């Protein structure tokens, strides 16, 4: 079990921890975050009580270094750092163990949830679509575009998910125009799974990450991704049984988090609609229809 | 985007475009089986692609045998008409392509879309105007090639005949849409007017008669009464 100290909290932020937050008082003698599941990437996320403008965060793996967080009060925000010298690490956070000035991630034996959420996803693939390569960490804020965004500013800052587009000549074979546009498998196995991605986990992976973002920091571009890459799955006719029911299994554990409030804004009615009843695999989608038909009945 | 009322003389200005429609190009007649069902039996089509503003007329005839074991018939003529017309495009000179396509059915945006990715400069367009070009097959001559056709065929046709000769295209774009217009709320009425009077012809190299600026006035008023008539007769006014 790890942990992420916090030198201090100078400013009133709700904190979050994967699906978990908790508010922090202006001053507030809080020095971290305990009991940290090994084995998954997290997201350390806040939220200033001040300017709830620009929800923002870390993704970070405690396998790859002692990560701290410490107030910067010129930009004026929580910053994640890395600690080299593991002797002081650990003597910190002793301390403050100690002093039980600590929130303990707070998990339920029986729950799967981040697990189920966070599957496929990688520290290395998340650090290739957020560039910053002297940190073993990533930052993700609410403002930021993604390269498909700018194609239609600032290259540094981006989120540089796999571009998808339904009429573009990367989708669609001189020759095979209607029916590559009305059943993307050769878009979906060709081009995405075997060219570009390699392998299904990869491309659940990058899924997966984009809903993260979209439901954590109300990205609105990651929500556009989340939607297309689950869109060109479903518009598929040919698609490997075991993506079908691992994909049924994603989505159903997305509905199943993402909180009541923002289904409004995040879910978009055409992919849902065409996805549970309209598409090649309308039929093979079970949990998450049975949930969407259960939570959302408005949305359909 | 759409093409509306308000931006109308963008047609007769000196960028080339093409109005694209498909009403015609899959075209059936339903039928009652021996065993009492019902089915249909298709009858050649065409595309019809027209210049607004040099009246040239792109008749792509579509011949029944293109539909032969395929099927979603009506969706594929959308495609059909896309793959058509995206090979007229790249038949043509640089300097002859269109910079616009204006579709008469939304339904054509995606296929034609998809169709011409390799000209990303060319811009696809709905409208919001009703235009007549479904009564294509109302014109005798364009009726008769499309349906004496025993394979795929490309006709051209200047749809109006001599006319730039002494009106504008936003004139005969005008006579033009009037005439397909009549021709279509009540055929035989508007064809009884074109060719009332035996001693105007049509010329060989023509689809319409060869009237006087006088005549065609006389004529124009007809047509509007006409439209005027039929939309009385059908709302009781
Ligand atoms: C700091 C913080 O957590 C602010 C916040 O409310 N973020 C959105 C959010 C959080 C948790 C879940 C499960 C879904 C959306």
């Amino acid at each position: 079990m790890n942990t992420v100290p916090f030198t201090s909290a100078p400013i009133e932020v709700t904190i979050g921890i994967d699906q978990y937050s908790f508010n922090v008082k202006e001053n507030q003698p809080f020095h971290g975050i305990k009991d940290i599941p090994i084995g998954h990437v997290h997201v350390i996320h806040f939220q200033h009580a001040d300017n709830s403008s620009m929800r923002y965060g870390y993704w970070f793996d405690c396998r790859m270094g002692n990560f701290y967080i410490q107030y910067d009060p010129k930009d004026g925000l929580y910053k994640m750092m890395e600690e080299r010298d593991g002797a002081k690490f650990e003597n910190i956070v002793h301390n403050f163990k100690e002093r039980q000035m600590m929130v303990s991630y707070p998990k339920i034996d029986e729950d799967d949830t981040w697990y189920n959420l966070t599957e496929f996803v990688q520290m290395d693939k998340i650090r290739k679509i957020v560039r910053k390569d002297e940190n073993q960490f990533s930052y993700v804020d609410s403002s930021m575009t993604t390269v498909q965004e700018n194609e239609l500013s600032d290259p540094a800052h981006s989120l540089n998910y796999t571009v998808i587009n339904f009429k573009s000549r990367e989708a669609i074979r001189p020759g095979h125009e209607m029916e590559d546009f009305l059943d993307k498998s050769y878009y979906l196995n060709t081009v995405m799974l075997q060219g570009i991605f390699k392998n299904s986990s990869n491309y659940f992976g990058e899924l997966q990450f984009a809903f993260l973002n979209a439901m954590f920091f109300g990205n609105y571009g990651s929500s556009l991704q989340w939607h297309a890459m689950i869109e060109l799955i479903c518009s598929s006719a040919t698609v490997p049984k075991h993506m079908l029911d691992k994909l049924d299994e994603i989505l159903y554990y997305q509905i199943k988090t993402l909180p009541e409030q923002y289904s409004d804004i995040l879910l978009n009615e055409r992919v849902w609609n065409i996805c549970l009843y309209s598409s090649f695999q309308k039929n093979s989608l079970h949990n998450t229809e049975k949930i969407m038909e259960n939570k959302y009945p408005e949305l359909l | 985007g759409a093409m509306n009322s308000s931006n109308y003389a963008e047609l007769f200005n000196n960028d080339i475009k093409l109005f694209v429609d498909d009403t015609n190009v899959y075209r059936v007649t339903v039928h009652k089986t021996f065993e009492g069902n019902v089915a249909t039996k298709a009858i050649n089509g065409c595309i019809f692609t027209l210049n607004p503003k040099t009246g040239h007329l792109f008749l792509k005839i579509i011949h029944t045998s293109v539909w032969a074991g395929q099927k979603r018939l009506s969706q594929l003529a959308k495609w059909k008409t896309a793959e058509e017309v995206s090979a007229l495009v790249r038949s043509l000179p640089k300097e002859e392509q269109p910079k616009q396509i204006i579709v008469t059915r939304k339904a054509m945006l995606d296929p034609l879309e998809v169709h011409m990715l390799d000209f990303p400069n060319i811009a696809i367009r709905p409208t919001e105007l009703r235009l007549p070009f479904s009564a294509a097959m109302s014109i005798d001559k364009l009726s008769d090639v499309v349906m004496k056709a025993t394979e795929p065929q490309m006709v051209l046709f200047n749809i109006y005949d001599d006319w730039l000769d002494r009106i504008s295209s936003y004139t005969a774009f005008s006579r033009l849409t009037l005439l397909l217009r009549a021709l279509k709320t009540n055929e035989e009425s508007a064809k009884m007017i074109l060719l009332s009077d035996p001693t105007i012809t049509i010329k060989s190299y023509h689809l319409w008669p060869s009237f006087t600026d006088e005549q065609w006035i006389t004529i124009e008023s007809q047509m509007r009464d006409l439209i005027l008539t039929e939309y009385g007769r059908k709302y009781n006014v």
